[PDB]
């Protein structure tokens, strides 16, 4: 599902419109490559565009997403997974 | 006239040992304000 989302959404938006982030599309092609640690490095930089489209005149916002209780519940779920991977 | 005339690095010193050669200021300014490379060189060259 990471490959489906990252393929379908990210490359094709930045190709279909706003043809300046193709360097970042080469970065997300290397993110599609199995270099996950270095890939998830600069998820901030590829989050900033989502911040720009969620709210007009782009600012910096917290890294987890827009809804507050969903934002906290994501972190609760990540701590649950980190405690029990199985 | 046919006089053999000779030139050396010891003769070239008063034009090569000037401080405006060994300044970096103008090279820094010009290479700064020069526009950036393109994307397909930018992936190769401007990455480190």
């Amino acid at each position: 599902d990471i490959t489906k989302l990252q393929n379908v959404v990210n490359e094709y938006l930045k190709s279909k419109g706003l043809n300046k982030g193709n360097f970042e599309n080469m970065f997300t092609n290397k993110e599609k490559f199995e270099s996950q640690f270095s890939d998830i490095h600069r998820a901030l930089l590829r989050l900033g565009n989502s911040i720009r489209w969620g709210s007009n005149v782009p600012i910096d916002t917290p890294y987890v997403n827009l809804t507050a209780e969903d934002s906290s519940e994501i972190e609760n779920n990540l701590q649950d997974a980190e405690k029990n991977m199985l | 006239d046919q006089v053999v005339q000779r030139i050396d690095f010891a003769d070239i010193l008063p034009s090569v040992c000037h401080p405006i050669v060994h300044d970096s200021t103008i090279v820094e300014r010009l290479m700064k304000n020069e526009p950036l490379p393109t994307g397909h060189r930018f992936s190769q060259l401007c990455q480190l």
